């Protein structure tokens, strides 16, 4: 778009895109790790 | 230099991981609290 | 040795310059249409078309001249300066060929 | 029985690991017997267990019905390569998983087994967070 | 920059975040449906 | 420790590591002495209080004898085998590690750190067999 | 706004699976179109494009039934918010060119998302991701003043 | 440029007065007991220093770009959050040792295996991915 | 293994996916997107590891 000179705001998909994607894969992932794991160690720990 | 890369990745990947946790840690009750029940952070409004 | 191999001919180049071949097509279309003007004789009569959606031919030559060393040059400048925009139609620059 | 096929696995795991770009051309006449060979006794393996704990019983276990998805998938893989050479997925690998059972001689296996259960209890809303996760790709993809 | 920038605030996203996991597994409704994981999986014990 | 940060790697004869050469020499002769006295005052021999039992001795009595055998291939003819003598100039790095034994409350985090890999050595197990078995099917794939 | 309570009719559990299809098919024919430079159109997309109006339509009667049928609770929801800007925004577009309405095709990267409003099963998942990000923002306070900072020192 | 450095002027006159006001009210020993006190009089005395010099360079004045985060006082689950993780870092002292340790076994590592490996090579071939041992990094 | 490690820390993984999609047969060179369904072996191995 342009160069510098035009298409400088275009540059706000890609700071949106990492912004967001970047916290939002951490957030879904670690919200799977953590819930799960921390079930298996109290379910562990109830049956021992 | 395989081996001299390769282990550094990881061994400064987990010594870093293990300084996250220790701080996040220290502060658990912090970052775990309720506005309902008492905590330290409350007692500063009492002193002003 | 191209004297030698063939015989004069009556070449037309029919160039593309519809939106999609924007880019590095281009500038190798205008280099491959230059180098294959390059291979003709005084013998060979040569022009080159265009076509996006209708064809036009590319300089002020309209019919057929003989590939001297200045018509040659004419056509060549007047490749060097086409630009790419439009829809392609095939039945349209054949029919002008 | 148990610790024989087992055993196998172990062969096979390695069987498909020693392959490489330049390997002579005895060890490929070799790997290209073997396979078959691997394959024969893990069919037989799982008739044995049909004909041995029934039809029924044998289906409704977890872990068999595994066994049937990489030997059914294996078959696959063999006459795949007579119609289209040139491309080998090695799906005989997965039967490497079968090596996470060693965890059951170990005081871990409470702890591995009931991460596993956990997963399985929650898979409903994992394939839902994938899926949505997914939707804002596409949507990202779109607007690019 | 890349200390603070980087490593620091992903210390803090990690630990804002764990502290927030660890709240949302002590709701009532998320207590209930691990309560019936723990009897489900006390019957599969028994029954086998 | 400050030593090996001084030496300069591109120049074999630069003035700077003659003169550390120099230096070299005299803190191997400390741990030579200290080495000596804690086998003296400790067994060599496994009476349950060992010198050898403790794993940091080992850690120690190879960085002393590397450098004493450093100085016997040298010493015969300074430049007959220069390939081996640079190879065990390297074990050097390891003195920096002497002080994690001795400082209570770095051993105390060192300790922590080996805790954390004995929680996470079972999921590392499966790790490694599901990174695995991605290696082989990318073998298959892509070989050649 | 509506003539209060006159034979409004409700919703039956096909209607909404119909709505769930033909949003599926809006987004596979989003998805077969190619882009070419500079007005360059392939063959195919004249036929992808003329499909617009059937989903514009499909999208605006099941809107007029629901707004009638709730009588303009429609907005209440989120959910009917964003799918009313869709179906604005595509009529402006569809019908009429006079002003300059390539720009607008660009909110047609919404519509996806209306597999969410229409499955309320994603809706309560949705809910959980954007809750835990609440206390996030505070963060990125953090990291703006951190960037901030550190571009003035940069500048200078 | 000019009418920037004009406000500066203006600026550092006023934050002068707020130091002078404060004093006096405060108190001489009173007022140099808060650690914002002697930050916002360090900040003054740096840039009051600068502009007699330029009549009779000028980065401490980059202590002034950091009066900024006073702002944060006034959001108070920032700074709570801010000042406990900052006060946590304190606490354990040992922890970052360990991972300063790592770098300096591998650093000195690096210098004796791959410390020989020269830099001045370039070619117009200038393979860039092939050679990434460079006069800036090696 | 290296070469997922390699993809593992995300570095240079673009390259190495490029590689993957222009490889056309054993001992033969590459061909600008001749196989693009191996695309799907690095986004399973990223949602995995
Ligand atoms: C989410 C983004 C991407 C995710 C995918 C990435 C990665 C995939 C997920 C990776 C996370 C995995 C973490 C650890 C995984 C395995 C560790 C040890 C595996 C393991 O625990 O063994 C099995 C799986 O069987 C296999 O041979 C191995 C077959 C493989 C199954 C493991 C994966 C299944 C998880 C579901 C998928 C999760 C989704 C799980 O055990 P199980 O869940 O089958 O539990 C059974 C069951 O309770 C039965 O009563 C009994 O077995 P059978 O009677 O013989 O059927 C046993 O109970 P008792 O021992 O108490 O009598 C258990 O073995
Ligand atoms: C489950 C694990 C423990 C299995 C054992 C590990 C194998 C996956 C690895 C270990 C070392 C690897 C070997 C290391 C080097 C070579 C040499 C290589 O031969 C050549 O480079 C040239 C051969 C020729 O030209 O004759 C062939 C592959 C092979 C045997 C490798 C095959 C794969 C091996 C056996
Ligand atoms: C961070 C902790 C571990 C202490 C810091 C250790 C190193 C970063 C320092 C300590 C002493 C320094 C050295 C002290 C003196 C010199 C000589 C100085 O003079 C020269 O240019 C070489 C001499 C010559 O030209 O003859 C060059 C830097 C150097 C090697 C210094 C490089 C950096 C060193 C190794
Ligand atoms: C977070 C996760 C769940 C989302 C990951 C997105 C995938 C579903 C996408 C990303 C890349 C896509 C692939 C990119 C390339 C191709 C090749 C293409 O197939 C062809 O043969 C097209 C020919 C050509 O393009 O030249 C279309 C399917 C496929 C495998 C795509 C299938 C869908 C994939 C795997
Ligand atoms: C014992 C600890 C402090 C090790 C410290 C040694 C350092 C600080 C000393 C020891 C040897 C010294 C070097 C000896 C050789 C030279 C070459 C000479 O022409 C200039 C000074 C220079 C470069 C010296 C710089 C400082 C130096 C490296
Ligand atoms: C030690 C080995 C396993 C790899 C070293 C860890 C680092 C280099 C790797 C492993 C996990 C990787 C991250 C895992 C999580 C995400 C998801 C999203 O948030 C951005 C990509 C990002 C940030 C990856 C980038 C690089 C990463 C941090
Ligand atoms: C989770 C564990 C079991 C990992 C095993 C799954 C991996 C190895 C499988 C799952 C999907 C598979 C891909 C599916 C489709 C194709 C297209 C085919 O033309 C080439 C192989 C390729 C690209 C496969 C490669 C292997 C693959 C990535
Ligand atoms: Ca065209």
């Amino acid at each position: 778009q342009g160069g510098v000179q035009g298409g400088m705001v275009f540059s706000i998909y890609f700071i949106v895109l990492t912004l967001f994607g970047n916290y939002t894969l951490l957030n879904v992932f670690l919200a799977i790790a953590v819930d799960n794991l921390a079930n298996a160690q109290e379910l562990t720990k109830d049956e021992q | 230099a395989y081996f001299y890369f390769v282990s550094f990745i990881f061994l400064c990947s987990f010594l870093m991981l293990n300084l996250f946790v220790a701080v996040i840690m220290d502060n658990f009750e912090y970052l775990t609290r309720d506005s309902s029940i008492l905590g330290p952070h409350h007692l500063d409004e009492y002193v002003r | 040795y191209i004297q030698g191999a063939a015989s004069p001919k009556d070449m037309l180049i029919l160039v593309d310059v519809s939106g999609s071949v924007s880019g590095l097509t281009l500038k190798l279309i205008r280099t491959s249409v230059s180098e294959m003007l390059e291979t003709l004789s005084d013998d060979d009569f040569v022009n080159v078309a265009s076509f996006n959606s209708n064809a036009q031919d590319v300089s002020c030559f309209q019919h057929l001249v003989q590939a001297n060393v200045r018509n040659k040059k004419v056509l060549k400048d007047a490749v060097n300066n086409i630009t790419a925009k439009g829809i392609t139609d095939y039945k349209k620059g054949f029919s002008f060929a | 029985f148990y610790w024989t096929v087992l055993s196998l696995v172990a062969l096979n795991t390695l069987c498909v690991a020693i392959v490489h770009y330049n390997q002579p051309e005895w060890l490929s006449d070799f790997l290209y017997y073997a396979e078959f060979i691997f394959l024969g006794l893990f069919m037989s393996e799982m008739f044995i267990k049909m004909y041995g704990l029934g039809t029924r019983p044998y289906f409704h276990s977890s872990f068999n019905c595994f066994d049937c998805g990489v030997i059914i998938g294996s078959i696959f893989e063999v006459i795949w390569a007579v119609i289209k050479p040139g491309t080998s997925f090695g799906i005989s690998v997965l039967r490497a998983l079968r090596l996470l059972r060693i965890f059951k001689v170990t005081k871990y296996w409470a702890s591995l087994r009931n991460l596993v259960v956990s997963l399985l209890n929650s898979m409903k809303s994992i394939i839902s967070l994938l899926f949505l996760l997914f939707l804002f790709i596409v949507v990202f993809a779109l607007l690019g | 920059l890349i200390i603070i920038g980087s490593f620091f605030m992903l210390n803090l996203v990690l630990g804002v975040l764990s502290g927030e996991f660890a709240k949302e597994r002590e709701r009532v409704e998320n207590r209930r449906a691990f309560l019936k994981l723990r009897r489900q999986q006390q019957i599969e014990r028994e029954l086998n | 420790s400050i030593a090996l940060a001084a030496e300069d790697p591109v120049q074999p004869n630069a003035p700077r590591n003659n003169v550390l050469r120099y230096f070299d020499y005299v803190f191997t002769g400390v741990f030579t002495f200290e080495m000596v006295i804690k086998m003296i005052d400790l067994g060599l021999v496994l009476h349950q209080g060992a010198y050898f039992r403790d794993l940091w001795n080992i850690l120690d009595f190879i960085v002393v004898s590397g450098a004493l055998v450093a100085f016997a291939f040298t010493g015969n003819s300074k430049g007959k085998d220069i390939n081996t003598i640079k190879s065990l100039r390297v074990l050097r790095v390891l003195r920096p590690l002497k002080t994690i034994k001795r400082l209570p409350k770095l051993k105390a985090v060192f300790d922590c750190v080996v805790n954390s890999l004995k929680n996470v050595f079972n999921i590392l197990i499966v790790y490694m067999l599901f990174m695995f078995i991605f290696a082989v099917v990318a073998v298959q794939l892509f070989k050649g | 706004v509506v003539r209060k309570y006159a034979k409004k009719i409700t919703e039956w559990p096909p209607f909404e699976y119909m709505i769930l299809a033909t949003i599926i098919a809006n987004c596979i024919v989003l998805a077969l179109e190619q882009h070419l430079p500079d007005d360059d159109k392939t063959p195919m997309s004249e036929r992808l494009d003329d499909t617009e109006p059937y989903f514009i339509g499909i999208f605006c009667f099941e809107a007029g039934i629901k707004i009638i049928a709730l009588g303009f609770s429609y907005l209440r929801n989120g959910w009917n918010v964003m799918d009313f800007v869709v179906v604005l925004t595509g009529i402006l577009a569809t019908v009429g060119t006079e002003f300059d309405l390539r720009t607008l095709r660009a909110v047609r990267v919404l519509r996806p998302l209306k597999l969410v409003s229409g499955i309320p099963s994603l809706q309560v998942v949705l809910k959980s991701i954007m809750k835990a990000m609440i206390p996030l923002l505070q963060i990125g306070l953090l990291l703006f003043f951190a960037i901030l900072i550190f571009a003035i020192i940069g500048l200078e | 440029e000019n009418a920037l450095r004009v406000f500066n002027i203006v600026f550092t006159s006023l934050f002068s007065l707020e130091c002078v006001l404060k004093v006096m009210a405060f108190g001489i020993l009173n007022y140099f007991r808060d650690a914002w006190n002697i930050f916002d009089f360090v900040t003054v005395l740096g840039s009051i220093t600068d502009i007699l010099v330029t009549e009779f360079l000028s980065f401490l004045r980059l202590f002034r770009a950091a009066r900024l985060i006073k702002l944060l006082r006034q959001g108070y689950t920032i700074r709570i959050l801010l000042w406990t993780f900052v006060q946590s870092f304190k606490a354990l002292p040992y922890v970052c040792l360990l991972i300063a340790m790592l770098f300096f076994i591998y650093a000195i590592i690096g210098m004796q295996v791959f410390g020989n490996i020269g830099i001045d090579v370039e070619d117009e071939d200038s393979d860039e991915d092939e050679f990434q041992i460079t006069e800036h990094n090696n | 293994l290296l070469t997922l490690f390699t993809v593992s820390t995300g570095e240079g993984w673009p390259q190495v996916l490029k590689h993957s999609v222009d490889a056309t047969f054993e001992n033969q060179g590459p061909s600008p997107g001749y196989r693009m369904e191996m695309s799907i072996f690095y986004v399973v191995y990223f949602v995995v590891f």
